[PDB]
């Protein structure tokens, strides 16, 4: 019914041979910057991420949720590892039924969730569900704050899925470790601290975590004096 | 204000401009009358008024009184565009506490003949009114730059007609107001 | 609406979408919201567009009066002072949202100022709907040691950040650039990247589609 | 609710207004004249909140009496229509509105033509041949909208009207205790049945 | 609750407690009716007369049942068909057709002959 | 806690003589942010049945989703005999009134082939009343776009040119191609109008031959 | 919205107009406020649209079920409160209806039941529903007759559907005629109020203020 | 908002983050907080933006009408006057000042104007939603009488620990130092202070 | 509002009814029967919210008469008026009460004696010489209180319902479209005028 | 309320002030906020006492079911049962829990359960309206493994802070020591802690 202790964005982006998802290590009570080790992004297999902004504790629910799912789905299946593995568009409708059908018990999990995979067929999977069920796909996604100021950075490189085989993994990690410095600078409710995930249809998960927002930009406050006249 | 109901639409053509409103006088769903003509001028100078029907009425009033004095000061008719930064003061003196109104200005400039319309100078088409968003559709699709006046009529009329046709309140015939330099031609509607 | 304020080494350029809406509805696709209050001082108001022009009109004919009185070239912080003392007397009740940016004797000036009175001085400044994109765009490439083109190259694509991203804005970008010891270069539609495609046929009627009953002539 | 009506015939207007007046749970009177003469040729009618009405017309009788003494000179129709309006439409903006809605029916002896105006508390003024305030209107407008001729004698009117009245005591569930039926013409104001 | 089915068909294709309710009719006091053409009679071959009535009774004032067998189980069946019937009047706008009733009794019987746990 | 949204999105039915046009624009909204410009909301639901379901997205799907779940049970246990778009427009006032008391906040039109073969569409309120149509509009821009159609199909409004208001101009068969011509030019100006207007216009066909799919760019 | 239903010497005429508003904003000209529950029952919406049609193609298929139990066609009176009873078992549940249930049986003749969401059961002659329904009084009780002809019943319906098409805003599109005789009722066509208001205007000369 | 005064042996130190907020986004974040109303005045401004910087400006045109009529105004004056336009609006008016000054007879001195509008002198002040969080560290480390050096590391850990859990509280430490020699401004940029 | 009057004379019950039904704006009806017989000596009548009244009357209908074909045997009107409250005073208790008050006019062949019972929605049940439900009492006691005799034939008690019904025809603001009359005595209910 | 729990070299130390407050009355001010729900596994309540207290029995009752059926609970089961009553609940219960015990195997853990029912295992928790002012405080002078003297100082320390600016907070300082030896209960007096 309301949030308690809180995350704050994901930010999210396909690239040629994959799916970058990044999101910060804080949950925030308020205004108080009360938790500082909270991961956001949850591995599901080596072909998923699951990245959670919104209620810490139905985060914690979710993944849950999530090794719960991934058990059952080894059970009578000796393929579990293999062609019967979940794939991300399992994840994905699995957890926006449970939105869904939360949202109209009225009883909604307060998050909103990317889901970023690699399906079997090497396919990029990105997608997005909210606490309503809502759900969209784009080539960049991103939560809360990251909605809007990310994704214009984000868009700048990716505009359109034509640009998708045009993006290397360097351009879009750089271009995500960009947009949560700006979020640093802007979003209140940030740390420079935060996790990063890199699915790639060759190479796998990389899961980079306790990364650090660096070359920031703030010398140029000497100058600015007062708020208008003072000298 | 849409307890009264009703549109005006202006459009720009080579060397014209149209004006056209309808004629419903509601007060809600009951219709009042069909008499109730929303564009007035002033020399040259043309406004419609969508909105409250008295304060239509209070504000050409108040605006015959001004451009009278103004004639009797400079000597000269008002202009459109003068005639829309006075309309802009006047309604803005009422910042709190406003009049419930959308003015549509529309004229020729006797000096340059350069055909002016404002609700600014959008200068292709303006909308006001109830069936705002209608207008908006039918003219964005209809409208082409430098109509000759009797294509402009038939343009602007089609864009009322059909958008008056989807708005409940507003209607029961509408009238037309071609502008020349030289010559201003009435036209009503019949409407169905 | 989007707007942008830079500053660079020599000046100060501030930017503008031209997208007017009344609520989901575009109500005008070229407003100019770039508004001179003098020659060297320029406005741009987001929040409702009334507010903004009256404010202006009324700070502008008493910096021009003021100009006058003095024998001086007007200063920004005059400008500032004057709105923010308006705008407190109002109580926010005056719903402008404006960057001022404009160059005096004392140099080139950057400031926001809130409906309520609030001001700030900034390098770089962005207001409106928009505001969010324009700034990622800002933080991600200003520099203190901008030139003139740089800085109207960031201005302009912090706009057009604000045009794809933002449903509020749209259709052009305006810019005015003001260097130190020149003459303010406003540059009306200096982009113009959402040029409506020609229609798939035209929509001209035949003369008498329209049912007439009756004509008169109108003397005026 | 009150109901005042009019008819504005070729001859003449037709004012006929509801003679109830209830305050809370009961009929205090069934006799009320809801109409006062503004000038020999100028009758107006009234409906609204209790007390509003009746200060607001002795106002504009007051007036409009000083501006005939004034000049020694009848105002047409259209100027007391413009009058009471312009009074209306300031109410609007004042501290306490005049909750008032008029009918004023004038014969114009300068054209020779009958007159009806319908004003709102607003301030809405509209030239009718035939007008109604509030849900009279509702139930008499199709009988008139069906048989009114501009044309109709004043005998004409006077049936139309009772058709109007006949169908608002069918439908309407107030009891308004019947009209008071007023005519102006050419030799001035009279009362009848 | 008790479920138990005690109607069910032998191997010949019996129901037995239908039969052995027949034989309870059987052994019950006569009923008579003879249908004319306006009117139908039914009739009957230290007790207290007031108080053992007829034991034709209605079921509306149009419509009346008589009975033979089980007293106690016809008690059953006409409060339901009076039940029925003023369900009938009420929510339509009619008093039942004495087809309607009947057939109404008879479903209630057959039910009783189909369903787990009763007689 | 509000269990709705309004993710904008406008779409529009045609029934031809022998072909139905089920149109969408492709943009998902929040509020005046773009969460995607290629998110279709018109989808082939089998049996050459089209369906859109606008408003709130997650209703709107999973309205679709409960749909073609119906139509496989009813290919399960009628051999798969095609479902008419008579008995699916009654099937799904019976899924929508099912939540009468929550609905699906969603407005929804279906098109497809008559069993003589002509074009119908369908449209039903977020509680199951519906009605066939010749055209209907939904969405955030239905009152930029259907007036024009109003217009340039029935030709509502335009009287043959001579005869000064006497003779309707008479109604004649558009092709597919016209009409396609007609949706497009009105998105257009509904994108130009309506900031909710998406990026892309999908075009769904349905004819004899089955679904054919058509996509054009839209501004932004 | 307008729906009349009355009875004269030829049945029941039922009358209604085809505009639907959201507002300001006319969504369709061409609804169909007559719900044929069967051939010889007619229903009308005047309500929220989807209550009536449901609740009324449910009433059909009740009567349905009834004919085949019964071998007899059900009464008005019967489908009535059939809907009246179910209407009221949804009392305070926010369904919005206003309905004439219209037929003509052998025992019961003409018959027009006016049935409300409040649970209202109302038997009449004439009826008149929605917000012209006051106008369309106007003009019916001013020009009832029972032995009306069947054409100038018609005609009196159509007139007053357009009275209150001319005055309530919400009341247009066109008006839809319906005759129900013992053998069921007969649709009399659709009738466009543009067309039939300017007709009436020069015909029989009313509507002099426009 | 976090801000601070300190006086200490030479004279005053004002210490503020440069943070401002407008809900979650940071609207600026190189605010400048400390305002001059006199040469060897300021005021640190937590509350209203508006409000602070209307009453700062009142205060600074009251007190050079002062210097110019009656000489150089006291810190206490300076004080009396932002509690008389405090108080007198209180209803209105959302202001917690810290005002703080030099001269060479008092030396520092700090007065704190919370909401309200009562005025307290202080050896410190703290102030702003960061405050909260650094109650308990400033009454264990303020000692009366430190140098300079002392003071600012005082300040500058102080402020830190405000910004790590105030989300209202970021971005570079700036402080004015008030003394007999004049008037140095500081900055300390989050590298320098999140190393502490 | 509706009217529902009642006055018990020596030899009979005497209820009165008013005929209109209104929705919002306008008269449907002005011959509604605002009562049913619950056997052929008992009679209630009932005002209050639309579709409520008629539900409950008939529910109440079906039970009494099912009690009758039960029993063969009519319950007396205090045992009707009781069985009635019962069912009143569980239905404020219940997720959507019944607003139905009631007058139950009954003539107890075994006393040889009419019985008038007044019941409100509430459930609360008196047995007294005259009735009303709403205001109508607040117009029509004051007649009643003075005029009323226990001794009462018929017809004086029907001249007296006459002048309470003047009364509100003069007094009360609402047209009720006048009252049907019932008379309930030892020959059973019959209609009145 | 204030209450802490801190891990060190030997195990866990819980603290709580004493305080109960009814508005500004203080209904008990000798207060034990310290509940154990098993031999090491305590927790501090914060929040509504009603809920805290019922919440603390169901988990004592839970966790004596999982002794006698599955051998003894580590803090970390014992922290889930918590949550699962806080989280299920969450509507109705307005309970902040610490949970705090000692193992051989794990030593002291610290688990965190803020409104919400989120669970963070910490080095160390402050909690309660009175953790607010020590917040900076406790971050500059934590450090792991300090020894048990060192630990109890820094509570007492922290805690004295948090009573000294909350209302809220107040009379003895309680502590509970988690170890290997066994548990032991401390206790200072305000003659104690406000001289620090």
């Amino acid at each position: 019914q309301q949030p308690i202790v809180t995350g704050t964005s994901v930010i999210s982006m396909k690239y040629d041979n994959g799916v970058i998802i990044a999101a910060d290590n804080l949950g925030s009570y308020g205004s108080l910057l009360r938790f500082n080790g909270v991961e956001r992004l949850i591995p599901v297999g080596d072909n998923t991420v699951v990245g959670i902004s919104g209620d810490i504790s139905d985060m914690q629910h979710i993944e849950r949720l999530l090794k719960d799912l991934v058990t059952e789905n080894a059970y009578d299946n000796p393929l579990a590892d293999a062609e019967e593995a979940l794939e991300p568009s399992y994840i994905f409708e699995y957890l926006a039924t449970v939105m869904y059908q939360r949202r109209s018990k009225m009883n909604p999990l307060w998050n909103a969730i990317i889901v970023a995979g690699v399906q079997s067929n090497g396919d990029q999977f990105l997608r997005y569900v909210n606490l309503l069920g809502v759900t969209y796909s784009s080539p960049t996604l991103a939560t809360g704050f990251g909605a809007h100021m990310a994704n214009p950075l984000l868009r700048k490189v990716v505009d359109r899925e034509s640009d998708i085989p045009k993006t290397t993994v360097q351009v879009a990690e750089e271009a995500i470790v960009n947009a949560m410095r700006v979020l640093y600078y802007r979003d209140a409710r940030s740390s420079r601290n935060f996790s990063l995930a890199i699915i790639d249809k060759n190479t796998g998960l990389t899961f980079k975590k306790n990364l650090q927002v660096e070359n920031m930009k703030w010398d140029f406050a000497k100058d600015i004096k007062g708020y208008g006249t003072q000298k | 204000s849409s307890i009264n109901g009703g549109i005006v639409v202006a459009m720009t053509g080579k060397d014209c401009v149209a004006i056209a409103c309808d004629l419903r006088l509601g007060s809600q769903s009951l219709g009042v009358s069909n008499k109730f003509e929303k564009i007035f001028h002033y020399g040259h100078v043309f406004l419609g008024i969508t909105g409250l029907a008295t304060d239509v009425t209070t504000l050409n009033e108040m605006f015959r009184y001004k451009t009278n004095l103004y004639k009797l000061k400079e000597e000269r008719a008002i202009e459109p565009e003068t005639f829309t930064q006075l309309v802009s003061s006047s309604l803005y003196e009422r910042r709190f506490g406003p009049y419930f109104v959308g003015p549509v200005v529309a004229g020729i400039n006797s000096k340059s003949g350069k055909p002016f319309i404002a609700g600014d100078e959008a200068k292709d088409f303006i909308v006001s009114g109830t069936a705002s968003d209608q207008l908006f559709g039918m003219c964005e699709s209809l409208y082409e730059p430098n109509l000759e006046p009797e294509d402009l009529f038939e343009t602007i009329s089609q864009a009322l007609l059909n958008a008056a046709d989807r708005d409940a309140l507003s209607g029961w015939g509408a009238v037309v107001y071609i502008i020349k330099k030289d010559e201003v031609v009435k036209r009503y509607l019949k409407m169905r | 609406t989007t707007i942008v304020g830079v500053k660079f080494n020599n000046g100060v350029v501030i930017a503008a979408d031209t997208r007017s809406t009344q609520g989901p509805i575009v109500a005008d696709k070229n407003c100019a919201k770039l508004h001179r209050i003098s020659p060297k001082i320029w406005c741009a108001g987001a929040g409702t567009a009334a507010d903004t022009e009256a404010v202006t009109q009324l700070i502008g004919s008493n910096i021009e009066l003021h100009s006058l009185y003095t024998s001086r070239e007007p200063r920004v912080v005059s400008a500032l002072q004057m709105l923010k003392q308006h705008l407190f007397k109002y109580q926010g009740h005056i719903g402008a949202y404006l960057i001022v940016a404009g160059v005096d004797p004392t140099g080139s000036h950057l400031f926001s100022i809130h409906a309520h009175g609030s001001t700030d001085v900034g390098y770089y400044l962005s207001l409106g709907s928009g505001s969010l994109a324009a700034m990622a765009v800002l933080e991600s490439h200003w520099k203190q040691d901008l030139t003139k083109e740089e800085a109207i190259k960031l201005a302009s694509d912090a706009i057009q950040a604000g045009i794809w991203n933002d449903l509020g804005s749209g259709s052009n970008v305006d810019v005015c650039v003001m260097e130190i010891g020149k003459d303010a270069e406003y540059l009306r539609n200096y982009l113009t990247p959402n040029v409506r495609e020609e229609k798939q046929k035209s929509y001209k009627f035949p003369r008498g589609t329209t049912a007439v009953l009756k004509e008169s002539i109108v003397n005026i | 609710m009150d109901i005042i009506l009019g008819i504005r015939v070729q001859d003449s207007v037709i004012l006929a207004s509801s003679k109830a007046v209830t305050r809370g749970i009961s009929v205090l009177k069934d006799s009320d004249d809801k109409t006062r003469q503004l000038s020999p040729h100028t009758l107006m009618s009234f409906a609204g909140e209790a007390g509003d009405t009746v200060q607001f017309a002795e106002y504009i009788q007051a007036n409009i009496q000083l501006y005939s003494i004034r000049e020694d000179y009848e105002l047409s129709p259209q100027a007391v229509s413009s009058f009471v309006r312009q009074e209306l439409a300031k109410s609007i903006r004042s501290r306490r509105p005049y909750q008032v809605n008029v009918l004023i029916g004038g014969y114009d002896k300068k054209k020779n033509k009958p007159e009806l105006y319908q004003i709102d508390y607003l301030g809405t003024k509209v030239e009718l041949p035939y007008g109604a305030h509030g849900y009279s209107g509702f139930y008499t407008f199709s009988l008139l909208d069906h048989h009114y001729r501009p044309d109709m004698t004043t005998e004409e009117g006077l049936d139309l009207l009772k058709l109007c009245v006949q169908e608002l005591e069918k439908r309407m569930p107030m009891d308004f205790k019947g009209v008071i039926v007023k005519i102006v013409d050419k030799d001035g104001i009279r009362q009848v049945d | 609750g008790y479920d138990r089915a005690l109607s069910i068909f032998s191997p010949d294709g019996h129901i037995f407690q239908v039969e052995y309710a027949l034989e309870a009719v059987k052994r019950g006091t006569c009923a008579v009716g003879v249908k004319g053409k306006n009117c139908v009679v039914l009739g009957c071959e230290l007790q207290d007369t007031r108080i053992t009535p007829s034991k034709v009774s209605k079921i509306d004032s149009h419509v009346v049942l008589s009975f033979s067998g089980l007293n106690a189980d016809s008690r059953i069946l006409i409060e339901k068909a009076r039940v029925e019937a003023q369900s009938h009047r009420l929510t339509l706008e009619d008093p039942v057709t004495v087809e309607y009733l009947t057939r109404y009794v008879a479903g209630v019987q057959q039910r009783y002959t189909q369903s787990g746990g009763v007689r | 806690f509000n269990p709705y949204g309004d993710n904008g999105g406008t779409i529009l039915g045609i029934a031809g003589e022998d072909f139905a046009v089920l149109a969408g624009d492709t943009r998902n909204i929040t509020d005046y942010s773009i969460n995607s410009r290629y998110e279709p909301k018109v989808f082939d639901c089998g049996d050459n049945i089209v369906m859109s379901a606008n408003g709130f997205a997650a209703d709107g799907d999973a309205l679709v989703k409960r749909f073609k779940n119906s139509v496989k049970w009813y290919h399960f246990d009628h051999n798969d005999k095609k479902l008419s778009i008579n008995s699916a427009a009654r099937n799904i006032q019976h899924l929508l009134y099912g939540k009468r008391f929550f609905p699906y906040y969603v407005h929804t039109i279906i098109a497809g082939l008559d069993e003589d073969g002509k074009g119908a569409v369908y449209s039903f309120d977020p509680v199951g009343s519906y009605e066939r149509e010749q055209c209907r509009a939904g969405g955030a821009a239905a009152s930029l776009i259907m007036p024009f159609l109003d217009n340039q199909v029935n030709f509502k409004n335009q009287y043959e040119p001579g005869t000064n208001g006497k003779v309707k101009k008479p109604l004649k068969y558009l092709s597919v191609e016209e009409v396609i011509k007609l949706v497009r030019d009105s998105f257009t100006s509904a994108t130009e109008r309506h900031i909710q207007v998406g990026d892309g216009l999908e075009i769904l066909i349905v004819t004899k031959d089955g679904v054919r799919k058509e996509f054009y760019e839209l501004k932004r | 919205t307008t729906t009349l239903a009355f009875r004269f010497q030829g049945g029941i005429i039922v009358a209604v107009d085809s505009r639907a508003t959201a507002g300001n904003w006319v969504a369709s000209q061409t609804v169909k406020k007559v719900i044929e529950i069967n051939p010889f029952l007619l229903g009308t919406m005047a309500g929220g649209a989807a209550d009536c049609q449901f609740w009324e193609t449910w009433l059909g298929s009740q009567c349905r079920l009834h004919e085949l139990r019964e071998k007899e066609r059900i009464s008005v009176a019967a489908a009535s409160k059939i809907l009246s009873n179910l209407v009221y078992q949804y009392k305070g549940a926010g369904l919005s209806m206003g309905t004439m249930i219209c037929g003509y049986t052998r025992k019961e003749g003409p018959t027009i039941y006016y049935v409300d969401s409040d649970g209202t059961r109302l038997k009449g002659d004439i009826f008149c529903v929605g917000s012209g329904q006051t106008f369309a009084y106007g003009v019916l009780d001013s020009n009832y007759k029972w032995d009306l002809s069947v054409e100038d019943a018609l005609y009196l319906g159509k007139r007053s559907i357009l009275a209150a098409a001319h005055r309530d805003a919400y009341s247009g599109g066109s008006v839809n005629l319906y005759h129900v005789t013992e053998d069921g009722w007969i649709y009399h066509g659709n009738h466009d109020v543009g067309e039939l208001f300017w007709k009436v205007k020069e015909e029989e000369g009313s509507f002099n203020n426009v | 908002t976090s801000i601070m005064a300190v006086t200490f042996k030479d004279g005053v130190i004002l210490g503020a983050d440069s943070r401002t907020t407008t809900g979650a986004y940071i609207a600026n974040r190189v605010t400048d907080k400390l305002t001059r109303v006199h040469d060897k005045i300021w005021c640190c401004r937590s509350g209203s933006a508006a409000d602070t910087q209307a009453i700062a400006d009142i205060v600074q045109y009251h007190l050079e009408l002062y210097t110019s009529q009656y000489g150089t105004p006291s810190t206490e004056t300076a004080a009396s006057v932002f509690k008389e336009l405090c108080y007198e609006n209180k209803d209105n008016l959302t202001a917690g000042i810290i005002v703080a000054g030099y001269d060479d007879k008092n030396k520092g001195e700090v007065y704190t104007i919370p909401l309200g509008g009562s005025v307290h002198k202080l050896p410190y002040a703290i102030a702003g939603s960061g405050s909260t969080f650094i109650y308990g560290y400033c009454d264990k480390n303020f000692r009366e009488n430190m140098s300079k050096e002392e003071t600012v590391d005082f300040i500058k850990h102080s402020l830190s620990q405000a910004i790590k859990w105030d989300g209202s509280s970021g971005g570079v430490i700036r402080m004015v130092v008030l003394t007999a020699a004049g008037v140095e401004r500081l900055i300390f940029y989050p590298d320098e202070y999140e190393q502490l």
